[PDB]
RNA sequence: UGCGUAGAGAUCUGGAGGAAUACCGGUGGCGAAGGCGGCCCCCUGGACGAAGACUGACGCUCAGGUGCGAAAGCGUGGGGAGCAAACAGGAUUAGAUACCCUGGUAGUCCACGCCGUAAACGAUGUCGACUUGGAGGUUGUGUCUCGUGGCUUCCGGAGCUAACG
């Protein structure tokens, strides 16, 4: 594709919920999560980041939902 | 004549009417403007149009108190926004900053009965 | 219910070694949370949703005593007798 | 008895009175039959929340020992004193 | 209409009170139904998986009976910010004992007592066996780019239905 999410960036934990500076990059328009295809990572990395974003939705820092251009 | 130089520009933009509110970095109103004070009604105040005048009229108010450079704040969307923001970017201060500080609600409060 | 306490109550009633699930066992652990129960009704008198949970209890211990009175007559005896139920 | 985390939060404008608050904090823990294991300090942090209606706030970080019995005295306490906030006893691990 | 230069509206600060819980919320979740959504503690029900350890079929359904069962309004006491039947006026109209606008009582809120009803609707009760799969999600396990158990959706084989499904 055109970047992916992980290539542009630099070595970060997924583990961290709070750093919403990294995380936003792996959401689309919308509060929808990235596809592998996108984001790049893997699916050890994948399923962690998922998690990761869920928890920064709660902690209200990750929008779950975000309106279309 | 308290010669603030620099100081905040509160823009209350709504569909009824944008309403702007200069004031110092204290948080204390030196100024207000709003389309019916320009002498606009009621349905016409609502117009862009009215809140560009209500902005430059608003900052001249200040510009005598000697004001040169604000912080504009948005609240509230609504028609002349974007027109009141444009409004003070030129008259006789500088905007050195905008910011987004509508609202908009979490949840806890019973919307009217326009929005239920 | 402490686990001790549990393990006691079974272990008196318990037919041989080792047995758990017994007609005299079974009745006896419903026996002791019925006892509980019963004296959490004595307070909270508007706890309503508990008193379905003690119907439920009370009905199964009915019908392991109807189940054993029916078979044997003699179990049944003592076993109302240790308790003290009826 | 069970691991307890519990948060104290203090009006962070207070002077050399924070070595005190402290002092009855320790002097609170105790008697209620409370062992501190480790002990870690914030200090003075942003709120997401105004509260008492000052931006900041005193965090500290005191992991106690103490009976499950005592563990809601433990809290009435500690709300007295007028420059604490707040103070929420957790059970253990916090995501 | 009304309110206004014995000063409201608009604005800042402080206090009081009642009620509701603005993002997350969802197309989501839980409960038998009605219903239910900030957080903490106590008390308590149901339910799922693993180990296969224990009892051992002691079952299924169920006239009557018993219990539960939204809302409404009702009884007594309390409360009453806001909203608002009846109703007080102003407008609209051919007329409006409607819609629109200004007030406003019961009620709406709390405690206790009362009833038993409903598109109480998936308008299709419970249990067991059998009959292609694909995809998303919750939860346990496993030799975990997948296999397997339980639960929650969607699309669909065969088949079923008057058609919808």
């Amino acid at each position: 594709r055109r970047k992916f999410c992980r290539f542009t960036a630099e070595g970060v934990q997924e583990i961290d919920y709070k750093d919403i500076a990294t995380l936003k990059n792996y959401i689309t328009e919308s509060g929808k999560i990235v596809p592998s295809r996108i984001t790049g990572t893997r699916a050890k990395y994948q399923r962690q980041l998922a998690r990761a974003i869920k928890r920064a939705r709660y902690l209200s820092l990750l929008p779950y939902t975000d309106r279309h251009q | 004549r308290k010669q603030v130089s620099d100081g905040v520009a509160h823009i209350h933009a709504s569909f009824n009417n944008t309403i702007v509110t200069i004031t110092d970095r204290q948080g204390n109103a030196l100024g207000w403007a709003t389309a019916g004070g320009s002498g606009f009604r009621g349905s016409r105040k609502s117009t862009p149009f009215a809140a560009q005048v209500a902005a430059e009229r608003c900052a001249d108010a200040v510009k005598e108190y000697g004001i040169k450079n604000l912080e504009v704040m948005v609240k509230g969307p609504g028609p002349g926004r974007e027109s009141t923001i444009r409004a003070l970017n030129a008259a006789g201060f500088r905007i050195t900053n905008i910011t987004d500080v509508t609202p908009i609600p979490h949840n806890g409060c019973r919307p009217p009965k326009k929005r239920r | 219910l402490s686990t001790e306490a549990t393990a006691k109550i079974v272990s008196e009633f318990g037919r041989d070694a080792n047995d758990t699930g017994s007609t005299e066992v079974q009745v006896a652990l419903l026996t002791a949370q019925i006892n509980h129960l019963q004296g959490h009704f004595a307070e909270h008198k508007k706890d309503h949703h508990s008193r379905r949970g003690l119907l439920r209890m009370v009905s199964q211990r009915r019908k392991l005593l109807d189940y054993l009175k029916r078979k044997d007559v003699a179990r049944y005896t003592q076993l109302i007798e240790r308790l003290g139920l009826r | 008895m069970r691991h307890y985390e519990i948060v104290f939060m203090v009006h962070p404008d207070q002077s050399e009175q924070v070595p005190g608050m402290i002092e009855r904090y320790t002097a609170a823990i105790t008697g209620a039959e409370g062992k501190i294991h480790r002990l870690e300090d914030w200090g003075r942090r942003q709120l997401a929340y105004p509260i008492n209606k000052l931006h900041k706030a005193h965090y500290v970080l005191m992991n106690v020992e103490a009976p499950q019995e005592v563990i809601d005295e433990l809290e009435t306490t500690f709300r007295f004193n007028d420059a604490v906030i707040r103070s929420m006893v957790m059970r253990t691990k916090h995501a």
